[PDB]
RNA sequence: UAGUGAACCAGUACCGUGAGGGAAAGGUGAAAAGCACCCCGGAAGGGGAGUGAAAUAGAUCCUGAAACCGUGUGCCUACAA
RNA sequence: GUAUGAGUAGCGAAAGACAGGUGAGAAUCCUGUCCACCGUAUGACUAAGGUUUCCUGGGGAAGGCUCGUCCGCCCAGGGU
RNA sequence: CGUUAAGGAACUCGGCAAAAUGACCCCGUAACUUCGGGAGAAGGGGUGCUGACUUCGGUCAGCCGCAGUGAAUAGGCCCAA
RNA sequence: UAGCGAAAUUCCUUGUCGGGUAAGUUCCGACCCGCACGAAAGGCGUAACGAUUUGGGCACUGUCUCAACGAGAGACUCGG
RNA sequence: GCACCUCGAUGUCGGCUCGUCGCAUCCUGGGGCUGUAGUCGGUCCCAAGGGUUGGGCUGUUCGCCCAUUAAAGCGGCACGCGAGCUGGGUUCAGAACGUCGUGAGACAGUUCGGUCCCUAUCCGUCGCGGGCGUUGGAAAUUUGAGAGGAGCUGUCCUUAGUACGAGAGGACCGGGAUGGACUUACCGCUGGUGUACCAGUUGUUCUGCCAAGGGCAUUGCUGGGUAGCUAUGUAGGGAAGGGAUAAACGCUGAAAGCAUCUAAGUGUGAAGCCCACCUCAAGAUGAGAUUUCCCAUUUCUUUAAGAAAGUAAGACCCCUGAGAGAUGAUCAGGUAGAUAGGUUGGAAGUGGAAGGCUAGUGAUAGUUGGAGCGGACCAAUACUAAUCGGUCGAGGACUUAAC
């Protein structure tokens, strides 16, 4: 089928209640205090567990 | 009246002492702690809570370790009630063990379903196909919404819609044995209910 | 598990050897039968003389399923074929002999004449 | 697993013999007219075995009158007198399903 | 199970990337490879103890024919074949380790599709 | 959007094998004096500092309406056809 | 000129994975290994037709049904 | 796209669609006729590996499997108008 | 006139009798009151031939009684 | 019949799927009369709770026929339902016969073949989430205002060859056994599927070769098959009762010294009404009830039901997952650990591994040995992975009466 009218101003940011964006997960670091996800590898410290990990 | 709650194990079989083979389900239980009595002075109704498992401590709260406490038992899992008993007969902190369905042998079965997601509109009701040659288009569809006239459809088209997860009693069935040593009831037939699940066995209604 | 339009065969000497059913007898609506069940029939290929011949709205009851009964034991016969015996409504069969092994099950219908002819009682 | 053999070794028999799917056997079975109890008699070929414990079966085909008649019994029937093991076989499958196409001179078993 | 291909392209894949981490004992997957790649490097490792075959002529399955992995000479340039290291030096590793041979570890979501990612190690 | 179809490199671009059909597009300031130099950024783009009477005249450059899309807030809204 | 449909349908038949490069930035570019597809053709040579798409060195505003350090794209030089 | 118990056209306007036959060698083959045909009419049988014999062609003996053109390609037939 | 004839032609009509089926207004064989066949806008037979129209058998089977399970693409979640 | 209605475009009757309502009732249920001996019947009154079959011939509405059944109801819902299906037939362009027309052509006469599009915006219906309210903040257990489901029936034995009948025949009311159709739940048995389980086997290609193995050929084809999902398999369901009624039958009793079921009053009375059986259910804004847990800083705005901030009980974010699952939710766990993966044992399941020896000229056979392999299934074990962490979250209004 085919819509019926112009949905209206008002519905458009009715419907849109629910189109979020949202963050989970930001820690601090036990090494440089930089806000990290937990559960994964630190990025600019290297420091997971206290450990370095990416070592070449 | 008689009522003991449990767990699901599975299927086996029992020869009976002529020689015939019977299907049998295995139902465990436990001591079995009542835990309030509730009477018509303070609740209107009368009834009594039982619950059978035991968790360990670091999986309760300081509300459900101070319901328990006055009977002085680990805290259990699930707690549920039973009607239409004539009281005396029961203290707070007693064990309804698996002695009471010796010789009771007609008894409802009150399990609770599988689940199997979203299925079609025929895994639910049993509404046949439509053909699947000469032409046609119609496969497995759920059929048609009513008449014109109304301007609107009737309640009760049954469409798709989860499969299961509500709770079905299965009405007079037989006790085989007891085994308290062991803690188990034998049962003919068939029970609703994954393994691990609740199982609740009371004396049937219809005598 | 036969239905209409299914091809028994004869264990008699009356004259008559392929039979398609016509009906279910019992019920309003019975799809199957197994066992000990009796069928409206009629009788498609035959032999020279004999008492039936083609084109005959006969009754039968089956011997031999090829998926037979369960036993409250717990065996179950399977035999290889199907089977039929023509029978007057006295439970009782047109003719003088029965060829094959024949199920039990017989006897809790009361067809007395008919086990006491079979080569096997099974 | 644990439970059931635990509440079901008072049933099981023991003085079963040891038989392969291939083997001719006798089955000393019991029929019950009710009160009388007489006892007939198979000879034919196992082909089936189905492990569950409590509950295996297996099956046993005449050849009789010409017409193939085939019958299952699970083990541990108190309804079952005897088995006696007559011959062997080789035979290099474990469910021998093929035999029903085949008549008399061809469905022959060898002898071990 | 985890289906993410066709049948066949399964077992092409799991014989790829468990041929690495016998050459370079690093990798950097996604999620899902991973924990297929967790079983079968676990149930190779356990033919890798044995010596028997029956433990060459089972690894000649899930690892690749030849891929050299070459940095030895004694005098010659002799060559490591990728099942050659797992019975000289990955199979008396473990002599005292019982199962649990890997690590995984959580870095990033990739550029390109937001696909997380993963390096799998050995201790 | 008028006036030639054509105020601008117009019977052009483009469309059809061909005969043929055929558009849109004007304006910084008086003077280019069209932003040296510093900072962020790979660049685009921006913030200072300057030219200028004015840069909310910075090259899509006089004025800059309406639909349309955003930010902040004084009042109201979760038993209602 | 701008909405609604809506951040929906679609993204035009096919098998990739890892290591190391370059770079502000990589599943999509380069290199290496293994795997896989056609093999009376998805291999080679020419006639029409197209008209510089060919080669070398740069570039990433638009085109490429995504990304793009790459290109039958843009700039400069050069080849019959 | 692959498989199916028991029944095998009960579905349907209609066996539409699927299933079944299909390779080579050997035996055999009707009514009817314009004497060329029908005719691949219908209906049946054999096929793998090893050894010996062999002129040629195959025979004889032995071995294994549920299945021996073991995969892919390769006619369903008859009776009437 | 011969030759056909409830027909690709027949309203009444599911004409009437026989065959075939458990049951057959469709088909085949016969009869003749041909509403309204008919001799080169040809009449009546016919071997072979037909991706032609109609009736019936064998073999085979998810078309069906009555559905059940598995694989792949789309559908669903996140990024462009 | 009329022509108000829809021509900037509304599809024909049957069939498939799915139903729903009315009662002038087809069966089952309760009654009155009889030209009702019995078994059967004829007619009329109450009554809509459930049920109402497979085929053969026609495009079919119609119909006829075969075999069953307790019975094979009559109608409305755009002569129900094509943004659900069929496109069968009637109503396109080809062609032919009969008849008509001088002719182009025509005939509700006939015969073969014939292009049917749509990515749901709103209401509607089926399932599932977010927010807030429920007047201090939380974890559990429930009452039931209302609502939905289910409601059918045959055959045999006994009372009894009794009552009735000259015979022929042959019961009411009771008790018992056993099926058909429908329907709820499950995988121990019978079977099906089971594409990362086991074996055989053809072609070609690769790992240098012999031996052993991979790739491709619909999963290459063929024979079995675990869990999980399943029916045709298994078990159960409609029992038995209570209250007020319908048609009908009365008791007592007068108006009307009798009679008379009715006005006063007092009863029997059906598968139907309301319960009894299963399920949902306090957003039931009239937002219910019980048990258990947690008790106080700063600013003064001017103390008012003020703002602001760290907490308690507790919940959430994140991570390993399945008995759950379109996503979200639900449930099992998070080092106080068996949540998943591995390891060691098994089990189902294939059916005798590779190497070596013996027998054979060979294809092959025997034995070392119920061997080898073993996806989801069962136990034990911290080896690997759930660490570190963070966010949210109460200080309890007024009036009156009783104490
Ligand atoms: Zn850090």
């Amino acid at each position: 089928a085919v819509p019926a009218r112009r949905t209206s101003k008002a519905k458009k940011a009715k419907r849109r209640t629910h189109y979020k964006l949202t963050i989970k997960g930001l820690n601090a670091c036990s090494n440089c205090g930089e806000m990290k996800k937990s559960h994964h590898v630190c990025p600019a410290c290297g420091h997971y567990d206290g450990k370095d990990v990416m070592s070449k | 009246t008689k009522g003991i709650l449990g767990k699901k194990v599975g299927m086996t079989q029992i020869f009976t002492e002529s020689g015939e083979l019977i299907p049998v389900t295995v139902v465990e239980a436990t001591p079995n702690v009542v835990l309030q009595v509730k009477t018509v002075e303070t609740d209107g109704y009368e009834a009594i809570q039982v619950g059978y498992q035991d968790k360990r401590e670091v999986l309760s709260n300081k509300p459900a370790k101070g319901h328990v406490a006055k009977a002085n038992t680990a805290p259990k899992r699930f707690i549920k009630e039973f009607k239409n008993v004539e009281l005396g007969e029961y203290e707070v902190g007693k064990e309804i063990k698996v002695d009471v369905f010796q010789a009771g042998d007609v008894v409802d079965v009150t399990g609770t379903t599988k689940g199997k997601g979203f299925q079609g509109a025929i895994k639910r009701h049993g509404q046949s196909r439509g053909p699947m040659s000469h032409g046609s288009r119609y496969h497995r569809r759920p059929g048609s919404m009513g008449p014109v006239a109304p301007n609107r459809v009737f309640k009760n088209k049954r469409l798709a819609g989860r499969m299961g997860g509500d709770r079905v009693t299965i009405q007079n069935l037989e006790v085989v044995k007891v085994d308290v040593e062991r803690n188990v009831i034998l049962i003919k037939g068939n029970i609703p209910g994954a393994k691990k699940s609740l199982i609740t066995i009371k004396s049937a209604v219809k005598a | 598990m036969i239905q209409q339009e299914s091809r028994l065969r004869v264990a008699d000497n009356s004259g008559a050897r392929e039979i398609l059913t016509i009906k279910v007898l019992g019920g309003s609506g019975r799809k199957t039968a197994n066992i000990g069940d009796v069928i409206v029939a009629t009788v498609k290929q035959a032999t020279p003389g004999g008492v039936v011949k083609k084109g005959e709205v006969v009754k039968a009851v089956i011997v031999r399923t090829k998926s037979g009964a369960r036993r409250a034991d717990g065996s179950y016969i399977k035999f290889d074929e199907n089977a039929a015996v023509i029978i007057r409504d006295d439970k009782s069969p047109r003719g003088t002999r029965i060829f094959g092994p024949v199920a039990r099950e017989l006897r809790e219908n009361n067809f007395m004449k008919i086990v006491s002819l079979a080569p096997e009682v099974l | 697993n644990p439970l059931i053999q635990e509440l079901t070794q008072e049933q099981l028999r023991t003085d079963i013999p040891a038989f392969r799917p291939g083997d001719t056997v006798r089955v000393h079975a019991k029929v019950v007219e009710g009160t009388r109890e007489r006892i007939q008699l198979f000879e034919g070929v196992v082909i089936k075995r189905r492990g569950a414990g409590i509950s295996e079966t297996y099956t046993v085909r005449k050849v009789s009158n010409g017409v193939g008649v085939e019958r299952t019994f699970p083990l541990h029937t108190p309804r079952v007198a005897q088995i006696e093991v007559v011959r062997y076989g080789k035979v290099r499958r474990a469910k021998l399903y093929y035999l029903r196409a085949l008549h008399g001179k061809a469905a022959r078993i060898k002898e071990i | 199970r985890k289906l993410g291909r066709t049948s066949s392209q399964r077992k092409a894949m799991l014989r790829d990337i468990t041929t690495d981490l016998i050459i370079n004992e690093r990798i950097v997957t996604t999620e899902a490879r991973a924990k297929e790649v967790r079983s079968t490097v676990e149930k190779m490792i356990t033919l890798g103890k044995r010596g028997d075959l029956h433990a060459r002529r089972q690894a000649a399955t899930f690892v690749r024919n030849e891929v050299a992995s070459v940095r030895e000479e004694d005098e010659s340039i002799v060559v490591e074949s990728a099942l050659q290291k797992l019975f000289n030096d990955l199979g008396p590793r473990f002599a005292e380790r019982q199962g649990g041979y890997t690590r995984i570890l959580k870095t990033e979501p990739r550029r390109g599709d937001a696909a997380p990612m993963v390096v799998i190690e050995f201790v």
